[PDB]
RNA sequence: AAAUUUUCAGCAAUGGAUGUCUUGGCUCGCGCAACGAUGAAGGACGCAGCGAACUGCGAAACGCAAUGUGAAUUGCAGAAUUCAGUGAAUCAUCAGAUUUCUGAACGCAAAUGGCACCUUGGGGUAUUCUCCUUGGUACGUCUGUUUCAGUGUCUUU
RNA sequence: GGAAGGUGUCCGGUGCGCUCCUGACUGCCCUUGAAAAGAGGAGGGAAAGUUGUUAUUUACACCCCUGGCCGUACCA
RNA sequence: GUGGUAGUAGCAAAUAUUCAAAUGAGAACUUUGAAGACUGAAGUGGAGAAGGGUUCCAUGUGAACAGCAAUUGGACAUGGGUUAGCCGGUCCUAAGCGACAGCUUAACUGCGUAUACAGUACCUCGUUUCGCGAAAGGGAAUCGGGUUAAUAUUCCCGAGCCAGGACGUGGAUACUGUACGGUAACGUAAGUGAACUCCUCGACGCAGGCAGGUGCUCCGGGAAGCGUUGUC
RNA sequence: AAAGCUAAGUACUGGCGCGAGACCGAUAGCAAACAAGUACCGUGAGGGAAAGAUGAAAAGUUCUUUGGAAAGAGAGUUAAA
RNA sequence: AGACCUGAAAUCAGGCGAGGUUACCCGCUGAACUUAAGCAUAUUAUUAAGCGGAGGAGAAGAAAAUAACUAUGAUUCC
């Protein structure tokens, strides 16, 4: 939660390998950030969530 | 509403603390505890934070 | 599988590595705890977790060995590593300001000692 | 006459002179910017009027975190880098 | 004579007295001297494989290192290796580390993760640009240092 | 069919009407009806520029890059 | 802790419900249809603030709670949900309020506008002290359609605008010194302007009628579908 | 006199760590034997409870039967429900 | 031009102060209920509350002292 929209853009593409094309961001009431992360036309995203394992 | 984070989070935690006590811990050797003691209905009874 | 002395053999670079390598398994395990697994899988994320601290505890062990190697016997040591004790036991004077006397008083000291005397029966 | 003088002003009042302070409760007076029990003040707020008071706020009621650790410490004489041996 | 009301006993109900317990209180005595700008007490928010609280702890988060003891922990799960061992434990001990945001609380603030500047190291037409990143910048006061101001008292180039 | 494909979406009035807005007027006061950030104009003429890698144009036209932090459910 | 009072007082404002089928152990009370009513746009409607804090949404249910009931629920349990350069806060100052210099008091407090606060090196200027104080005052810029069980000027599709900083190609203007035109009011694709100074906007009362405009309401023709039809 | 230092014996409802008792025995003893300065009330200063005991061992009543279910009835565990 | 004197500046170099605890301890400040069978001086009391400061103890301390004796001999406590 104390992070910025910024890094989270960096941080994706140091983990994934993927690039960014917009970052949204919300505090759930918990306490946690939630980022949805639109990525570039370029890549495409259930490509990169069965290299994770989010399916 | 127009809350600060601050707020929120007072708000978040008091979320977190109104829920049933696991089951598992009753069974659990020399405990006398039943029913949580704490919990708060939002109409009832009121926090201020 | 992790112990703590077998990392003080390995040097300044591999122990970031290995750093590294276990914040990878501690990521994929956090993954599957969200997806889908077992209670066989989810007990492996207490090990792991125990053993990134015990790599961050020798690689600032091995950070405050050098520093303290380099500053022995030297004044203006760094604020880093001073001797914490308590506040009123860091102020006070030495041993020896406290217990020395002026040259008056050392001559009276000096000049009558303490004598072993006793009474006879 | 129904801005009242029980339940017609109770209807009234949605207001809040008081909000967490920081240090203290919900004793900080937001206009006055003070508190009830904690009190900008660099000393803290304590009478012997009330010594139940002082009871709920004392050293101890809290963690402890550097205070805990204490007795075990000047028991030892404050010994200071070094280890325990191995035999 | 039923029924009802009242009384006495038996059984059942309701209720928690009496009795017996007691890791708690209370009182007396005897020792010891150890909080804090090297950030205290107190506060806030987090952390467990499956926890709300209470205890514990601080992104190293019911803990890590070291030492001792030497085989558990336990509600369930799992781990079984950890089993003539460089080692089990919600164990003891504790001399080494971590120690978020705060608070005397210290860049200005404050129902605001608000608003600045300097600084380290790196990232993207630029010395002035934006970005991530490291650490700073409150007040009083002592000794020393450097740079000054005063037709203060003096010589004088 | 068991979601695929079509046409049409046109042309005029009316008002002390109701609503909010603008505009210029008229009156009222022993009542004359906030400030600052910020944006721009003018007076001034400091600077630069010698027929070409110059120099003024960064809102002349087009083109290019970046936009952090917190609130955001629901009742009222 | 427990009686008598006592299965008593009582559950009677806000016009009102009824019939069928489905669900279920169980229906005067849940849902769906059909009828019949009420609210009657200074609404019991659609949106915000204060205050509340997950009540929102879905699926499930043994109690208790919802002064009858309950298959229902703001109850209970397990999950899910709040996406912004342009909507606000943020920035400015108002009434006022904290601190600087000092001044009081044993301090606690109380007062607080007093002060030495651009062209490595060389000059020449220099009167205001820092901050807080408006989610209705001031203020850079956004609109259409679609979308989810629950979010939208925030997601998506499309069309734009603003603040800061800028490469490039192609045009203007000047090169003894910053464009021209019109009598003028002023004008056009552009059309340098430091220090210092003055000015404008920001920037402002109430009542009255009058004129014009947005939206609403209204009348008529055309094209679609719909309703009524023993009678017109 | 108008300047100055100085241990001991002495004090000690706090902190830290021990040892006792012709004391109290859950309406007592601290407000608190338990998740007690907790739940909860108050805008706030403040106010402030109730709540200990199955059994040696959970062996905490599977199984048949009625019921929508909760429960009942058989049977069963235990020295005893 | 150079000796001083006085006063500033600095995120200069290295240090020290602040706040917390209440049983005992040091200093200020300072009531009334109450008693007097009324009440005002007196009493409660040089106490409670308030504002400062400490330590393992604190304060006190080696006579500008008692005495008037055949004289004593810091301070504290019993």
């Amino acid at each position: 939660p104390r992070s910025n929209k910024r890094q989270i853009k960096q941080a994706v593409k140091e983990l994934y390998d993927v690039d960014t094309q917009r970052v949204n961001t919300l505090i759930r009431p918990d306490g946690l950030k939630k980022a949805y992360v639109r990525l570039t036309s370029d890549y495409d995203a259930l490509d990169v969530a069965n290299k994770i394992g989010i399916i | 509403s127009i809350k600060g984070l601050s707020l929120k989070k007072h708000l978040g935690r008091k979320q977190k603390q109104n829920r049933p006590i696991p089951p598992w811990i009753r069974m659990r050797t020399g405990s006398k505890i039943r029913y949580n003691a704490k919990r708060r209905h939002w109409r009832r009874t009121k926090l201020g934070m | 599988k992790i112990r703590a002395y077998e990392l003080r053999g390995k040097s300044q670079k591999e122990l970031v590595k290995q750093l590294e390598d276990l914040k990878k398994e501690l990521a994929q395990l956090r993954v599957a705890k969200v997806t889908g697994s077992a209670a066989s899988k989810l007990s492996k994320v207490t090990e792991v977790r125990k053993g990134i601290a015990r790599v961050l505890t020798v690689y600032t062990q091995k950070q405050r060995e050098e520093a303290r190697a380099a500053f022995k016997g030297k004044k203006f040591i760094p604020n880093d590593l001073r001797a914490k004790k308590t506040r009123a036991i860091r102020r006070r004077l030495t041993a020896s300001q406290t217990r020395k006397m002026t040259v008056r008083k050392m001559k009276r000291t000096q000049n009558v000692p303490k004598r072993k005397f006793a009474l006879i029966a | 006459g129904k801005a009242g003088k029980g339940t017609g002003s109770f209807g009234k009042r949605h207001g809040k002179t008081h909000f967490l302070c920081i240090r203290c409760r919900r004793a900080y007076h937001t206009q006055k910017k003070t508190c009830g029990a904690c009190g900008p003040n660099a000393k803290k707020r304590t009478y012997n009027w009330s010594e139940k008071a002082k009871r709920r706020h004392t050293t101890g009621t809290g963690r402890c975190r550097h205070l805990k650790d204490m007795p075990r410490r000047a028991k030892n004489n404050f010994r200071e880098g070094t280890k325990a041996t191995p035999v």
